[PDB]
């Protein structure tokens, strides 16, 4: 029976200081044990100097950043510009997840 | 849920339902009452799946209610029961049936006679002199076989349902937190404060 | 497009009335006068059909008066076409009812759903109203016997005694001045015949050009009868009360 | 007959320019925009004395940060105010922060041209859309049929429009106070008004940054009538 | 389906569909709601060319939307029987989603709304009919009268009236009726309704109905003797 | 694109007359003469097989139809529109009766479908009434044998014997001076064949008349044996050739 | 009267006005040609320079089908562009279901159809153009030409516009003069002067050429436009032969 | 007269009259003027207001990082037509990784419209539009009309009175063609050719909008004080 | 007075539409002719090719359905291949449905029902074409069967269509009175082509060339239409006689 779901491995790690936040992320990318790539970026500028990472299944990664992305350039259009505030980009993100609660993207989110 | 238990005497309809809700291993309350007033002469009591019960209940006392206001007329106990059984027959064959298993006590104001109706969650309905839903039914109906006159009071009645209570009480593996009481005759329908 | 061809069926005139509805009221006005009238003890419905044709068969015919169910029935005036439409729906309404409640239905109850149908046509879908007046004559163990009549507007009224289709304003009169409250059935019989009589446009009412019927109490013990009149049952009681 | 969206041969669509026709009629409402916030006051006329003039609602919130005045088919707007309610809530819900007052209009004008053979006219009303935001302040926008909106200043609309219009491109400058604003709408509306202003059938309302959207009193609007009853007598 | 834009704009800004159904509302019967310190009282007009009628099963003119609150109107009666029946939908629609009956205001607001539908949707007409709503918000004393009207607009009112005839009853309740003190009482209002009626009815026989609502859902119709002492006190005090 | 006429193409007028109902009467009126005679122990339905042109062939041409085997029907005016009422009365047959009942309808129940298939276009969107009356025969176990007439407005009449189109008039006439409730099922074939006779002009024999009958079973027509209850059709075309015996002794 | 008004309405002659109307439009657009060949067929039309602003090249007309049918039009431009669309479309689904391509007389009868279905209706509006369309397939080369009422033929020469009487009298003389044949390269020679001598009906502003061409020999059965030197070369035939 | 009461029906000599109505709303319609060189492509649009209290009516939009457009006539029409546009470049990026071409940004608006021009019901769109962009093959400058009609200029106007920065830049051709490398002069250019439409009325602050794209230049807007160099 | 623009009764009892659309299967002006022989059917029709420029191989009103069936038009050309595409794909889904092949008069009975639906629902036209549907019947043998606008069919010996189809028309009838039989009494279908060349000679008063005419013809198991030099070999055989 095909299985929709898949596992690319790697690790992600976010922190904040006073005036500053880092998004750090493994390169590597993997299936059972074999390397598919030393170098495949999962961290991503998405604007507005919000970092976004997806990290599980790749496929279901990429499909978010990839919407998110879009719901930025569509918030510009919509609203005069303005600038998406993380809070916003955080509840937007949720949005995005729960829209699909009944066949998740299967991935941990972190901006 | 679990246990709903209905007589009918000479003048009059008693309903008696368990008042606990549990969930788990924790008896989330002790005190709930587990009927619906149809219309000013018909009670409905009710057991069955959580959320199901008062969802479907309360459904139905909207439809009675808006009949009543459209017509100007209260329905008979015969016709309500029709009216349950038949949205219960529907159900059965849909995507999420409703498991909801009622008693429908009524008076019929035209007949002037009390009228009890057992209906199952599969729509299966029948007219008794004493009824009784899930497992209530293997312990009290031998009592009611035995003690059970089709003449009795109101009074009468309440000593006779006080001893399938008792009975409960004393043979079934769950504590059911004690019964709320109702009386269904021509006047109307009162609860019973004390039992 | 279409808009050219649209004749617009559901809209009003300037002075507030709605063009299609008068207009098949003014049908209904050419066809056969139908009677209804109350009694203590029964219902009596009579009905002129339409000029008779002699090679017409006049046993095996049904023109004006239908059965609903057991406890009403009703006489037409207008379109028998729209008519059948109508009463098939008011049949199957009455046993979805009897299906839900197990009780018969209750007579406004299936006249006022069957008015909301005529009246959705006047109000919504663009279509023609239908050229139709219905008289309601039925029991129930609430109101006991009732008549009601409903037009091509949707609306219904109750009645004691009450008249459809041609010649309605000379009946109406002759009804009004004879009917009395404390009557009878044989009574009303009489009544019903001797308008029809006074008000035809033929030149003598004969058993030919009449459907007739009552809806009595008269069966055996607390039950009501339905009692669709043959040809020789109607030439009978034409005689009886000196017509013929 | 004809097409309900066709067009004229100057270039108009029929029907937009007769719903126009029938703002016209309206009852009067007027907006001014200040620094310290925007009112909106509105021209109640009861029809008759029998009618209790509190129940006529032509002054509605829409989020504590926007309110609107309306004037024309009143009942039109009913479901104009339903989807501004709703757009401004869901906005709050999807992104955890108040929706900007230029998106909210734009969203109301967005129906305005779903009719045709959508519903089966256009709306018969016109709206005066006034809030606050961080990015721009305050704002009064006039939101019409044709589907177009334009920010004002100020701005009247109503059978005595031109009329009030033509006295607001004269009193109002860029450093109005908000108590400034509140009497000269009262002015405003007592000129161009058939009977008599007073608290009974004329209605004032105010939204700032601080306390949000606010319908007046009829107390508190009665001594805003009596301060600028006395003013006028003192010069 | 049918989709045919019916009720459109004219040159000069009127909407003839949503006006000539007013036109069908002043040929209606006259219906007439004034309301007191302490109650609201219903009068209506029934026209005596139809005798022979059967007042027992005749569909009464004021219906109950739900025990507190009432219904009457002036218009098409096929086109109320639509309106009542919504409005009795969605009371218990309302009872059973916010555990508590409508208020006058809400039910009032509901309606009118229905009415507005219909005057900006494909295929329909505008209902002939304008509505007189009255009745007492839950565990509220306060009596409360709303009217509505075919383009859908709605109001509250201390008395007004609908129908044929309306404007001369109007003229009678404006000056008859003072804001500063309603009447005080039951018999006070009920008088005060039938002397508005008896100024345009004809006889004071079997042609005024009046049905009165009290706190609570208290609501009782009035049988014809009962009205028959109003038209004869108010008569023998006339000539004077 | 789609059907964007979806109001009544049929309305009232001023006086209460259903204009386009009255017209396909008037198309009715124009065609050619169909008559029914109802016998005790049958009923004949008869008309003139008006040819197009003599290069036709006008056995291929079908006015007289089986609809069950002891119905039969025959019309007066627009001829497409019979042909597509017949194959409608068909399929309602079976559809709404035979594969609910596991039997063939009455007479009076199939003419009542075909009533309300005609109604239908008086009222439904987009659509023109049919432009021609039917007169149905039929027969069935408990009504015996009977006859009925359907407008275009939907409106059907029991009828003892009747005409309908072109000579309508004096056909009718010439039935009532002639009918009696005694008549033998022979006895009302030779006087539908002295009704056909006055309305039709030019050739009169078995290739320009078209006659059938509701009569007797015939077992020979069945197709099978075996089976005792099942007895054949009621429902018979005569032949070119058995029309031609019957006109000599005319 | 009122016959007109209507789409799919018959006159009392037999005729659909609304479709001739659509004709009349035909007539006021640009000349557009096509020219039959011994192993395939030329496109060639008028394009009016009505500015110094026009970016010369950069407004093409003339467009493929599938990869191996030329489809060229006088008239309502926009309509011609939704036939193409639906030509395209009619295409790929014959490819998809029978893999081969679609072969010209297939091709041109799912035009044929979807132009005539815009004639039963009076909810639609008949074409606003003349459609000249061609190419090479399994059994040779073929030249059609479509009008507004759905009527198509095949073609040795075709032309639509407003020079087209002009372009069919200078059509007919090839027919005559080349009995046995004409060549592609002639045949794009042809077209240019053809299109120049028909612009003496059109001759206020001056003019763009464009040409295409489908030949199983010169472009191996596929659709391409004619530039360049092979452009310049038939600019200056042209330009040769008005003088 | 007796053919212009639907999009769906010719007159007798071959005109559709509901579409030359909707032409007519572009006539109205404040002026505006598009031209390009080799590097860059630029906007220019005079706004209107309904009186001095009003805001000025915005003329441009921004579709994506290269590519925008401004309107003449129905405004709602051109939110309409540019949130089309918005959802065809998007729908280019996301699936093929592609910016849109200018060229096919023109061809999907034809077609759009034309929809509307051969159906019962509908209605043309009534606004004129100037496309301009920057993709793989340099600068483009398109013209919508609502007639289906789409047209690549070197520069052009549309709205009232364009007739006299059309024939402003048919002359000034030559010269600003070349005018590669140099934003501030090609606007200097386009703001020289709508003053040839100008009656009574000057360029002020709030009046003027300019918008440009180009090589090393995403789409921009420029309004108020932005544009009080260009004055 | 819209009753003449849409299919709704005139006054008079007319559909004006359907009438129109009568008159424009002459649009043409082009002459059909159809009879029967003992093996075969055959049918003919005028081929008028005005324009030079025209690619005369394109130019026809005669159309193969099926194998065994034929059809041949009387009206403008579109609504013509509208009404042969829709008959093609009735009788491919008659053979797939009831696993035999559509019989010519069932086809135009079908034909001729799609064309009453047009003449009484008012959204669509009625086709303005005559249709002639030919076959070798396995059960009837040859048939001639015809359909028109209003949605009538009928079987036909022979028949002709066009605007001087009652010159044919009586010529036919004036043989089958003196033949005294419902067919051409003749072997090989050649010679039953020579008869209907020959009465159609006759009747219109012209003389043809090859390419004047069109030819179909229609044995048992297959329908077919004849070249340029299958018809002048035809023409040669009446010239020489
Ligand atoms: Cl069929």
């Amino acid at each position: 029976q095909f299985n929709p779901y898949g596992d690319n491995g790697g690790t992600i790690l976010g922190i904040a200081g006073e005036d500053f936040a880092v998004l750090a992320g493994d390169t590597r990318n993997i299936t059972d044990y074999s390397i598919n790539s030393r170098y495949e970026p999962k961290v991503f500028d998405c604007g507005d100097n919000i970092v976004m990472s997806a990290n599980g299944f790749a496929a279901d990664g990429d499909a978010l950043v990839k919407r998110f992305k879009n719901s930025v350039k569509w918030y510009h259009f919509d609203h005069n510009d303005k600038k998406l505030s993380i809070n916003s980009a955080a509840r937007n993100i949720q949005h995005l997840l729960y829209g699909k609660r009944f066949f998740p993207y299967y991935v941990h989110t972190i901006i | 849920m679990d246990i709903i238990l209905g007589i009918r005497v000479q003048d009059s309809v008693i309903l008696a339902s368990s008042k606990a809700v549990t969930r788990g291993i924790s008896v989330l309350k002790d005190s709930d009452d587990k009927t619906r007033q149809l219309s000013p002469h018909t009670l409905m009591s009710f057991a069955g799946e959580a959320g199901d019960t008062v969802q479907f209940a309360e459904y139905i006392q909207a439809n009675i209610q808006l009949y009543s206001i459209r017509e100007d007329y209260e329905l008979s106990p015969q016709a309500v029961s029709s009216f349950v059984r038949q949205e219960l027959a529907k159900s059965i064959r849909s995507r999420r049936p409703y498991q909801v298993n009622v008693l429908i006590g009524g008076y019929d104001k035209k007949k002037n006679k009390p009228e009890l109706y057992q209906i199952d969650y599969l729509g299966t309905k029948v007219e008794l002199p004493y009824g009784a839903h899930g497992y209530s039914g293997f312990y009290t109906f031998s009592l009611l076989d035995h003690h059970y006159r089709p003449d009795m009071t109101t009074e009468e009645g309440l000593d006779l349902l006080k001893l399938c209570v008792q009975e409960l009480e004393k043979r079934m593996p769950m504590d059911f937190k004690g019964v709320i009481v109702k009386i269904v005759d021509k006047d109307g329908i009162r609860q019973v404060d004390d039992f | 497009g279409s808009r050219r061809y649209d004749s617009r069926t559901t809209i009003f005139s300037p002075e507030g009335r709605l063009y299609q509805v008068e207009y098949a009221l003014e049908s209904i006005s050419h066809a056969g006068t139908a009677i209804g009238i109350m009694a203590s003890d029964g219902i009596v419905l009579a009905a002129e059909r339409k000029v008779t044709s002699t090679l017409l068969e006049q046993d095996t015919s049904t023109e004006k008066l239908y059965k609903l169910n057991d406890k009403i029935a009703v006489a037409v005036a207008g379109l028998t076409a729209d008519a059948e439409i109508l009463i098939n729906t008011a049949r199957i309404h009455a046993q979805n009812y009897l299906k839900t409640y197990n009780e018969d239905i209750p007579v406004e109850i299936l006249v006022r759903r069957l008015s909301d149908i005529k009246q959705g046509y006047t109000q919504h879908g663009g279509l023609r109203p239908f050229g139709v007046s219905f008289i309601y004559a039925g029991y129930d163990d609430r109101y006991g016997y009732q008549l009601y009549t409903s037009n091509p507007s949707g609306n219904y009224t109750g009645w004691k005694a009450i008249s459809v289709g041609a010649n309605t304003s000379a009946a109406q009169t002759l009804l009004q001045m004879d009917y009395k409250d404390d009557m009878k059935v044989d009574d009303a019989i009489e009544l019903a015949l001797k308008t029809l009589s006074k008000t035809t446009d033929s030149s003598a009412l004969t058993y030919d050009r009449l459907e007739f019927a009552t809806i009595r109490k008269g069966a055996n013990d607390g039950e009501v009868y339905q009692k669709i009149f043959k040809p020789q049952e109607i030439k009978d009681i034409l005689v009886k009360t000196g017509i013929t | 007959d004809r097409g309900v969206s066709t067009f004229s041969p100057e270039g108009r669509l029929f029907q937009v320019e007769y719903s126009l026709e029938a703002i016209k009629l309206g009852s009067t409402a007027i907006g001014i925009a200040t620094k310290e916030g925007v009112v909106l006051g509105v021209e109640k006329r009861a029809t008759s004395p029998l009618l209790e003039s509190d129940s006529i609602e032509k002054i509605v919130e829409i989020d504590r940060h926007i309110g609107c005045a309306m004037s024309g088919l009143t009942a039109d707007a009913r479901s104009m105010i339903e989807h501004a309610r709703t757009a401004a809530v869901t906005h709050n819900l999807y992104y955890d922060e108040d929706i900007n007052v230029e998106s909210l209009t734009q969203s109301v004008c967005d129906l305005a041209l779903r009719f045709g053979e959508l519903m089966s006219r256009p709306f018969g009303v016109a709206l005066l859309i006034a809030g606050h935001d961080a990015d721009d302040g305050y704002q009064l926008f006039h939101a019409e049929p044709s589907g177009t909106f334009y920010r004002y200043n100020a701005k009247a609309i109503g059978s005595g429009s031109e009329g009030a219009q033509a006295e607001l491109l004269n009193e109002w400058h860029s450093s109005l106070t908000l108590k400034e604003a509140e009497l000269l709408v009262l002015k405003i509306l007592k000129q161009v008004m058939e009977e008599k202003l007073d608290e009974n059938n004329a209605q004032l309302s105010c939204i700032t940054k601080q306390d949000g959207f606010k319908i007046y009193d009829n107390e508190k609007t009665a001594e805003l009538i009596k301060e600028l009853k006395e003013k006028e007598a003192a010069e | 389906g049918y989709d045919r834009a019916l009720s459109i704009f004219s040159p000069d800004g009127h909407i003839f569909q949503v006006e000539y159904a007013l036109e069908a509302v002043k040929r209606g019967t006259c219906a007439v709601g004034v309301k007191g310190k302490n109650c609201v009282v219903l009068g209506c007009e029934r026209r005596s060319t139809l005798k022979l009628q059967d007042t027992r099963i005749t569909p009464s003119k004021v219906s109950k939307i739900d025990s507190h609150v009432v219904l009457s109107f002036s218009g098409l009666n096929a086109d109320s029987r639509i309106l009542i029946e919504k409005a009795r939908v969605e009371a218990q629609s309302h009872r059973l989603t916010l555990e508590d009956p409508v208020t006058v205001e809400y039910l009032t607001r509901y309606v009118a709304g229905v009415q507005q539908r219909y005057t900006q949707s494909g295929g329909v007409r505008p209902f002939g009919v304008s509505t007189l709503i009255a009745g007492f918000d839950p565990r509220d004393d306060e009596p409360k009268l709303y009217q509505t009207e075919p383009s859908g607009i709605y109001s509250s009112w201390s008395a007004q009236t609908i129908g044929r005839n309306s404007k001369t009853v109007r003229e009678f309740l404006e000056k008859n009726y003072d804001r500063k003190e309603p009447p005080a009482t039951v018999e006070e209002c009920v008088k005060l309704t039938v002397r508005s009626l008896l100024e345009v009815v004809q006889t004071g026989a079997k042609n005024i109905e009046i049905t009165v609502v009290k706190p609570d859902s208290d609501i009782v119709a009035l049988s014809s003797e009962e009205i028959n002492q109003y038209v004869t006190q108010i008569e023998q005090e006339k000539q004077e | 694109m789609t059907d964007r006429y979806s109001f009544s193409l049929t309305t009232f007028s001023p006086s209460g007359k259903l204009g386009q109902i009255d017209y396909a009467l008037t198309a009715v009126k124009q065609g050619v003469t169909s008559l029914g005679i109802k016998a005790t122990n049958g009923v004949v339905i008869a008309t003139e097989k008006k040819s197009s042109s003599p290069l036709a062939m006008s056995e291929t041409l079908s006015k007289v139809s089986l609809l069950t085997p002891d119905i039969g029907a025959v019309y007066s005016g627009m001829g497409p529109d019979y042909r597509v009422l017949v194959d409608k009365s068909r399929k309602v047959a079976h559809t709404s009766y035979k594969r609910i009942y596991g039997e063939y309808p009455p007479t009076k129940l199939l003419v009542s479908e075909v009533a309300k298939i005609m109604q239908e276009a008086t009222q439904s969107g987009g659509v023109r009434p049919f432009g021609v009356s039917l007169l149905i025969a039929g027969h069935d176990e408990f009504n015996g044998f009977s006859l009925y007439q359907v407008d275009p407005s939907g409106s059907y009449f029991p009828w003892k014997a009747t005409a309908i189109g072109k000579g309508s008039v004096a056909a009718k006439t010439f039935l009532e001076k002639r009918w009696n409730d005694e008549l033998e099922l022979e006895d009302a074939i030779h006087i539908a064949l002295l009704t056909l006779k006055e309305s039709v002009e030019g050739e009169f024999n078995g290739d320009t008349i078209e006659l059938a009958i509701i009569g007797d079973e015939n077992p020979d027509l069945l197709g099978y044996t075996g089976i005792p209850t099942d007895k054949g059709p009621r429902f018979r075309k005569l032949t070119s050739q058995e029309i031609n015996d019957r006109l000599e002794a005319l | 009267t009122g016959y007109d008004l209507s789409n799919s309405v018959f006159s009392p002659d037999g005729r659909n006005f609304q479709v001739e109307y659509a004709v009349k439009a035909v007539e006021n657009g640009t000349t557009s040609i096509g020219i039959k060949c011994n192993d395939g067929v030329v496109f060639a039309v008028e394009k009016l320079i009505t500015s110094k602003l026009l970016v010369p090249q950069k407004n093409v007309k003339i467009q493929v089908v599938d990869r191996h049918i030329g489809c060229v039009y006088s008239g309502l431009i926009p309509d011609g562009r939704h036939l193409v669309n639906r030509g395209r479309e009619e295409a790929a689904s014959f490819k998809k279901l029978y893999k081969t391509p679609i072969p010209i007389p297939a091709f041109a009868d799912r035009l044929g159809q979807y132009v005539q279905a815009h004639t039963l209706y009076n909810s639609v509006r008949p074409f606003g153009v003349s459609t000249i369309f061609g190419g090479v397939d399994k059994n040779g080369a073929h030249l059609y030409m479509l009008e507004p009422s759905g009527s198509y033929w095949g073609y040795k020469g075709a032309a639509t516009g407003k020079g087209r009487q002009s372009a069919k009298a200078e059509l007919e003389k090839l027919v005559d003069h080349h009995p046995e044949g004409l060549s592609a390269r002639e045949a794009v020679k042809q077209a240019a002067k053809i299109i120049y001598l028909a612009h003496e009906d059109n001759k206020e502003k001056d003019f763009e050429l464009e040409i295409s061409w489908c030949s199983l020999s010169e472009t191996n059965g596929l659709h391409k436009f004619v530039k360049g030197d092979l452009l310049q070369e038939a600019i200056d035939f042209a330009q040769k032969e008005i003088n | 007269n007796n053919y212009d009461g639907d999009t769906v029906t010719f007159s007798p000599t071959g005109r559709l009259f509901q579409v030359e109505y909707a032409l007519e709303a572009i006539k109205q319609g404040s002026v505006t003027v598009g031209l390009r060189s080799n590097t860059h492509a630029v906007l220019v649009a005079l706004k209107r207001n309904a009186d001095e209290l009003s805001s000025y009516q915005k003329k441009i939009i921004k579709c994506d990082e290269h590519m925008g457009l401004s309107l003449a006539g129905l405004a709602p029409d051109a939110r309409v037509l540019s949130n089309y546009l918005r959802q065809q470049c998007n729908y280019s990026s996301l699936v093929f990784n592609r910016k849109l071409a200018v060229e096919r940004a023109g061809h999907l608006l034809c077609d759009k419209a034309q929809k509307n021009t051969q159906s019962y019901g509908g209605r043309p769109y009534g606004v004129g539009l100037l496309i301009i962009g920057y993709d793989k093959s340099g600068a483009h400058l398109l013209e919508f009309q609502p007639s289906g009609n789409v047209t690549e200029l070197y520069g052009t106007a549309i709205g009232a009175r364009s007739q006299g920065a059309k024939t402003y830049l048919e002359r000034t051709l030559d010269t600003f063609i070349k005018i590669d490398g140099n934003p501030d002069e090609l606007i200097k250019a386009g703001v020289e050719a709508i003053s040839q439409s100008l009656r009574d009325e000057s360029l002020t602050v709030d009046n003027l909008s300019i918008a440009i794209v180009g090589k090393d230049t995403p789409f921009t807007i420029y309004d108020g004080e932005a544009v009080a160099k260009y004055i | 007075g819209y009753d003449r623009h849409i299919t709704i009764f005139s006054p008079e009892g007319r559909l004006y539409q359907v009438e129109y659309a009568f008159k424009a299967t002459n649009q043409t002006n082009i002459n059909s002719l159809a009879v029967r022989g003992k093996d075969c059917t055959v049918v003919i029709s005028q081929k008028k090719v005005p324009d030079k420029l025209l690619d005369p191989t394109t130019v026809s009103y005669i159309f193969c359905i099926s194998r065994t069936i034929g059809m041949v038009v009387n009206g403008p050309i579109p609504d013509a291949r509208n009404a042969a595409l829709r008959a093609k794909a009735e009788a491919a889904e008659f053979r797939y449905k009831y696993g035999y092949d559509m019989p010519c008069d069932v086809l135009a009975k079908r034909m001729a029902n799609l064309s009453q639906i047009y003449t009484q629902r008012a959204y669509m036209r009625p086709l303005g074409v005559i249709l002639t549907f030919v076959s070798v019947d396995e059960e009837l043998g040859p048939s001639i069967y015809k359909t028109d606008p209003a949605g009538y069919y009928v079987g036909y010996k022979a028949t002709a269509t066009g605007p001087k189809q009652q010159e044919i028309t009586t010529n036919l009838e004036n043989h089958f009175k003196k033949s005294k039989i419902d067919h051409i009494n003749e072997e090989s279908w050649e010679k039953v082509v020579e008869f209907a060349i020959t009465h159609m000679i006759d009747a219109l008063g012209t003389e043809f060339s090859k390419n004047d005419l069109e030819v179909g013809v229609a044995t048992k198991d297959k329908f077919f239409t004849l070249s340029a030099e299958n018809i002048e070999e035809r023409l040669v055989a009446i010239a020489e006689q």
